[PDB]
RNA sequence: GAAGCGCACCUAAUUUCGAAUCCAGCAUGAGAAGC
């Protein structure tokens, strides 16, 4: 109910006269819509107002100071698709590490800026034979491919990421074969595979390109 | 063509969710730490494909139930045209009319998003042989669609519940059979006139 | 809940009250650091009875 | 696939249980407090996995009888398809028809999740070397599931009640070689349409 | 791993025991009624910690024979993952084949726990100096736990009744200088297939 | 000599004095250059395409050939685009269209998935290899011909 | 434009010079200042505001490499350590310090410090001396900045 | 048969793993009108 003396209930009225008007009204307002008047109404115990969501994220700690209470805090305004927040220092250290951890991702070691030597065709060989057990595959040399054309030292480090032998577990991270298979035939094509990519390492782009597609065609 | 069907979709899940990342360079920009990352929009919300969802429900509802339904699940299947799903969804030679949206969230993945550890346990020794780390909306995260349909027929809302509630005994998005996906659909209709936007 | 009636305070015997928050800063000048729309803000936490509000230096 | 079995079964917890948090943010949140997280709801409800308990009773049961099952459980290990687990479970080509769900609570946190002192004893001198603090299940707890199989067979309602047999000879989650997880199960049984949702 | 070793084991106990308890809840709810309360469960049953002292029993007889086993005991020691205790409980490496129940009473608190009045005396006044309050397992109540080795070799058996030999002799839970927590144990071995839930 | 190719608007004011979080590269020349992501996402894509720069006849009778062309072309296995490829390759030699079919027809190992469209149709699952095969042979025997052949046969299917 | 910041970690990018780097632009004259500004700067703020209302020990590069490849082999730093004190780090100087601080405190009522023993056989006192060693290696590596952190410690823990 | 007492202390940390694999194909349309 919106009043701008009506008997019936009135929760909000828009506006010493006019004390004996807002006391006149059946029951009280909730508030009123009104200075010196706004607090004398206020003396009369009733409320006044004188005139994206919008979400507090934070902790509490209150202080009365002057008549008006308050929480000391400097922080952030984060606007959203529908809401507005306001959130800490956290929250920036927080999205501050995140995207640090984003940036170093970035330019890692020299992209697009010591390797054994073995035929052509042993190459092909070893890429075929590892291929159809399921170490070398699809995945693994299209990730070779990535790391090649960043250069030799990406696909070198790559290399021994994934032929590193974890001495707490035991697991390199080469895709395990499929077949029967003891443990020294395991680690002995494991090292082919090593030594395979650790010598095509020295070849040209164009002799690994060539290479490469015959097993993945999309490189 | 006068009027248009409106179904406003919110959706609450009841379990992890996880659908995954589309986009190749977030999920490389994501899988320096997270193995599998969910599909998320630029805005750091997340979508969840819905057309193929309410689909899928159709055609497996509408042929154990005996009706002349196409399949499209099968490769490079060409829809019929003639059937309830090629309405609704669409064909070769007509749009469906069901425009469907997709399932924005409410919320933003710092608050719905949480990376998760996965585990593969060898059945001899009870050790963890693998592990990865996936990211996963929470359960409790509530997801808005919009569901567009024009020359609506009689049978459309009925149509679209059903699928719904056959997504929520189903599951959406990936990892169903472990558990993922358990959702609650709310469903507010509304009849519109085609009209509405000119003043 | 006569005498109540009489002291004009209502009484059911057994109106949208929401404690909004106000803003009352600046957004205009935002940016974009990780996709986020985000602006450092020194300020102060008031929390009148009527609603929460965020205030700037000038009203301390 | 006209019908679909439900199989719902509901786990009272008789030992304590211990499942670990998975997610890394409430880990962080919570190793201030307590070392062993129990793996939660974000609507505060405890979530256990339960597809690869019942897959790996199976696989250790079906090896044991001398059945065609692949040890899916080793490193990097690639399922054939041409087993029995593989139907009910899936493999690298098809989709496992038990869809199976998550074991989540019917109580909440602070009515089933109590916080509790763990402890590791000198043997020589018979004083506490070591003190951890971890969050277990209480007993009497009950968890709902509902595994849905949707191209149904015979054998699957009695593969998943042996499986189930076998967890509460083993356990559920955690560790079971100290003692928790020792549960039951109560199985409800049915054989739904898979049109009973189309109206 | 096509055969399973079941040792049932029955305790009485024979002389009063303190297990203490372990949850936080329900040691700070019962400070006010008993300063030392007994560990048990929801449902009102006495838990006791069980594959803790098989393990602590078999490293000190082991220690004290001059075979090969790793003190774990000790703060934040590594198992070795080479000796039989850690073929039996386990290694960080490999679970123990010895799935170890708790001992879980066969009756309930009310009729197997009481309060008790423990002092401490001055010695030259001959005084009560400090009264306290403890919770106690009475003499004659029964415990079950059931130890399941997942890959039983030969000597797996033998260790545990060497061990419960042990834990007979020197006591289980808490106070065993004072006299609490002597116990006799009855086993009952069985070798079950691990196959027998498969109908 | 730092030159800032940061964006100088949209910045906020804090403790009197202006301020905006920044992320991107210093680049090392006479200048201390500051470039975003964007920069770097350029020079990333133009190393990478710097890099991927360097990037090197069973003939059966005619009335076979129309007869299967028709039943295929019916069944909706060799339509309208694949036939215009395949006179895209035929116009570059044979080889190239040996390599064509020999792409379109390449089961995937794991998968089992041939590049031609699945037949229309209700045909069982040897039926469809062997409808795979006999659109192999058709084609390959098509190479062997010449180019005005070819071009007359292929014209009646596909008009462009 | 002054930059007024760090130039070592300047890795090689193609025919480049370019570092990753994350920090602000404040407009006074114009200044690239990074985070341990913005935190002198909020510090100084919420310190203002509040009241409105109201020694590192030098070890040497080579050293601390030597130091935490033989702490990580006997295991006294493990890869949680070290990520727990890069959380750690990222936070401050001082939460650092106080993190270390925390590990090494020798708990009067049991004496054991939080470090991971050592594996190996080495008696109490050399025990000891390398948990002295631990605490020293990584105090001295707080007082280095942010990205020099980074590279010792992300060849000891890849996932930091 | 009465009465007193029913309290204190330490510990609550640590470690490993966080990968792998399959796919990236098709199909339709290529005109119709003015000035
Ligand atoms: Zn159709
Ligand atoms: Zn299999
Ligand atoms: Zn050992």
């Amino acid at each position: 109910n919106y009043l701008f003396m009506p008997d019936g209930n009135v929760d909000y009225l828009i506006l010493d006269e006019l004390i004996d008007y807002i006391e006149r009204l059946k029951y009280t307002p909730y508030k009123v819509f009104l200075e010196i008047l706004a607090k004398r109404i206020i003396s009369k115990k009733i409320r006044v107002e004188l005139p994206k969501v919008v979400l507090n994220i934070n902790t509490d700690n209150m202080c009365n100071f002057a008549s008006y209470r308050l929480m000391p805090f400097s922080g952030f305004i984060v606007e959203k698709d529908d809401r507005i927040e306001i959130n800490d220092k956290n929250w920036f250290d927080m999205i501050w590490n995140e995207e640090y951890n984003k940036m170093r991702s970035q330019i890692v070691a020299e992209d697009f800026s010591a390797l054994p030597d073995m035929s052509h065709d042993k190459i092909i060989e070893n890429i075929e034979y590892l291929f159809n057990i399921k170490i070398l595959s699809k995945n693994r040399i299209k990730e070779f491919w990535e790391e090649f054309c960043k250069g030799q030292k990406a696909a070198i480090k790559y290399i021994t990421q994934v032929h590193r032998k974890n001495p707490n577990t035991g697991r390199r991270n080469w895709n395990p074969p499929e077949g029967d298979f003891t443990d020294n035939e395991i680690e002995k094509l494991y090292e082919t595979a090593y030594n395979t990519l650790l010598s095509l390492i020295k070849y040209d782009k164009n002799k690994v390109y060539n290479i490469l597609i015959n097993f993945n065609p999309k490189l | 063509a006068k009027t248009m069907k409106k179904i406003y979709v919110t959706m609450k899940t009841l379990s992890p969710l996880y659908t995954g990342e589309v986009r190749r360079e977030d999920k490389e920009a994501a899988q320096k730490r997270v193995n599998f990352p969910v599909r998320k929009t630029a805005t750091n919300k997340v979508l969840i494909p819905f057309k193929g969802a309410l689909r899928s429900a159709l055609e497996i509802m509408l042929k154990a139930k005996g009706e002349n339904v196409c399949d499209t699940g099968e490769s490079r299947a060409r829809p019929c045209g003639r059937c309830v799903t090629c309405s609704l969804f669409g064909s070769m030679g007509r749009a469906g009319r069901a425009s469907v949206d997709f399932l924005i969230s409410n919320d933003t993945k710092e608050q719905i998003v949480r990376e998760s550890t996965h585990l593969r346990i060898e059945r001899q020794t009870k050790s963890a042989s693998d592990t990865f780390k996936g990211e996963e909306v929470i359960e409790g995260a509530t997801f808005t669609a919009t569901i567009t349909i024009s020359n609506p027929q009689e049978k459309d809302l009925s149509l679209i519940q059903s699928a719904l509630k056959f997504i929520e005994e189903n599951g959406i998005g990936g990892w169903l059979n472990k558990g993922y996906g358990r959702v609650s659909f709310e469903v507010k209709s509304e009849d519109v006139a085609t009209d509405r936007f000119l003043k | 809940a006569k005498r109540i009636i009489s002291k004009k305070i209502r009484v059911e015997l057994p109106i949208l009250i929401e404690k909004k928050v106000v803003l009352n800063i600046n957004t205009d000048n935002m940016c974009n650091f990780a996709s986020y729309r985000l602006m450092p803000f020194s300020g102060f936490i008031v929390e009148k009875d009527d609603r929460i509000e965020i205030n700037d230096k000038n009203w301390f």
